[PDB]
């Protein structure tokens, strides 16, 4: 199992601004998950660069070499939550320690 | 529509046997492989167990390897995570989550969840 | 993105590396030549799982080459059959596999040390792409040249089904300069290369998302 790190645990930004999320682990199958405080998480991304059903195009995943990234071109009030990066290569699936988006 | 409910959580002394049940509805239970995921108050998520597809296999995680016995009965559509030797690191909510493809084709992708049951271990 | 001055390639669902491998759903890009490569965010793969431990350098090199120009070279591989059909990587009505690699296994349930050799006769550098098929019980692989030994060991171990195939096709690259002679040895499951890709000396690659149109 890989020790998956993420961006600082809390990133504060105003709605509409651009944001970037990192999940340096040290190439594929690093689905992200969204959870609203007090809610069961939900799928946001199903691979390093593909979006799942219903997610706005504003969220874009890229990167490779255990140095992936998730850039948000314009934040919305619903975007301020916790984001965890998964990983599927190897049996033990290790979510990242997570990070929070806070309304600045 | 498909829905998942977790039950059996609560307070149990360390080392006492415990068994959650996660029933399902709205689909044939053999259609997907079941999972379990946890999160202690204020920490990041973690993986617990799994059944691959139709119950011929199981694969747990590191910190809890060997302790648990996840099993199911296809003739009644019921899941269970038999638990043994609870320890103080196991304070967390337990979700039973499903995946986004049938028979096992992308295992490791979760789209459906329950609400999550709380399990607490202490004196 | 203008078209008149520089040759662009776009690509509905092909990452540059996927076109390099010849993924069945990206096979239309074979032998294509470009000045700049442009990448959709939709990019995805449908074949065997895979991973290039040196993704960045391979991307930069292939993009700078500005050509695939694949040419089957008829390696020996005489001891065993070089074709392999996987349940994933569907191409058409039946199982398929990458179009620029082999999935050797071993005929007669025995894998002798193949000791393949191939002299690089041409005057220009050549690049050969091979992989190691991490299963999911024995085998070691080595690609030797006058400058390096790209030693690789199949990281055997169980894993999660990703496309109904719990394994990996980890892909490496191998430059073979003129005068140097590629040497290959094996003991088990090897993703045998099918032939070199030429390299041509100012192309680059840009990950722009702009639409496609005809204009200067």
């Amino acid at each position: 199992e890989i020790v998956m790190t993420q961006s600082p645990a809390t990133l504060s930004l105003s709605p509409g601004e651009r944001a970037t999320l990192s999940c340096r682990a040290s190439g594929f199958y690093l689905a992200w998950y969204q959870q609203k405080p007090g809610q069961a998480p939900r799928l946001l991304i199903y691979d390093t660069s593909n979006r799942a059903t219903g997610i706005p195009a504003r969220f874009s995943g890229r990167g490779s070499g255990t140095d992936f990234t998730l850039t948000i071109n314009s934040l919305e009030p619903e975007d301020f939550a916790v984001y965890y990066c998964q990983q599927r290569y190897n049996w033990p699936i290790t979510f990242g320690q997570g990070t929070r988006l806070e309304i600045k | 529509q498909v829905q998942l409910v977790e039950s059996g959580g609560g307070v149990v002394q360390p080392g006492r046997s415990l068994r959650l049940s996660c029933a399902t509805s709205g689909f044939t239970f053999s259609s997907y492989g079941i999972h379990w995921v946890r999160q202690a108050p204020g920490k990041g998520l973690g993986w617990v167990a799994m059944i691959s597809f139709d119950g011929s296999k199981t694969y747990y995680a590191d910190s809890v390897r060997g302790r648990f016995t996840i099993s199911r009965d296809n003739s009644k559509n019921t899941l269970s995570l038999q638990m043994n030797s609870l320890r103080t690191e196991d304070t967390a909510v337990y979700y039973c989550a499903k995946e986004r493809d049938r028979d096992g084709y992308n295992e490791g992708i979760y789209d459906y969840w329950g609400q999550g049951t709380l399990v607490t271990v202490s004196s | 993105i203008c078209d008149s001055p520089h040759q662009i390639l776009d690509g509905e669902n092909c990452t540059l590396i996927d076109a390099l491998l010849g993924d069945p759903q990206c096979d239309g890009f074979q032998n294509k030549k470009w000045d700049l490569f442009v990448e959709r965010s939709k990019a995805y793969s449908n074949c065997y799982p895979y991973d290039v431990p040196d993704y960045a350098s391979l991307r930069s090199l292939v993009a700078s080459s500005g050509t695939l120009e694949f040419k089957n070279e008829s390696f020996n591989w005489t001891g065993v059959t070089q074709n392999g059909t996987s349940s994933a990587c569907i191409r058409g009505s039946s199982s398929s596999f990458f179009s620029r690699l082999n999935w050797l296994t071993h005929l007669n349930y025995t894998y002798p040390a193949l000791n393949v050799t191939m002299p690089n006769k041409e005057q220009f550098d050549k690049l050969y792409i091979w992989g190691v098929h991490h299963p999911g019980s024995s085998g070691r692989i080595t690609v030797s040249t006058k400058r390096s030994q790209q030693a690789v060991i199949p990281n055997i171990g169980s894993r999660p089904r990703i496309r109904d195939i719990p394994s990996r096709i980890s892909i490496y690259w191998t430059i073979v300069k003129p005068g140097d002679i590629l040497l290959i040895n094996s003991t088990g499951n090897l993703i045998a290369p099918r032939g070199y890709f030429k390299i041509r000396s100012k192309s680059s690659i840009m990950r722009s998302d702009a639409p496609i149109g005809k204009c200067k």
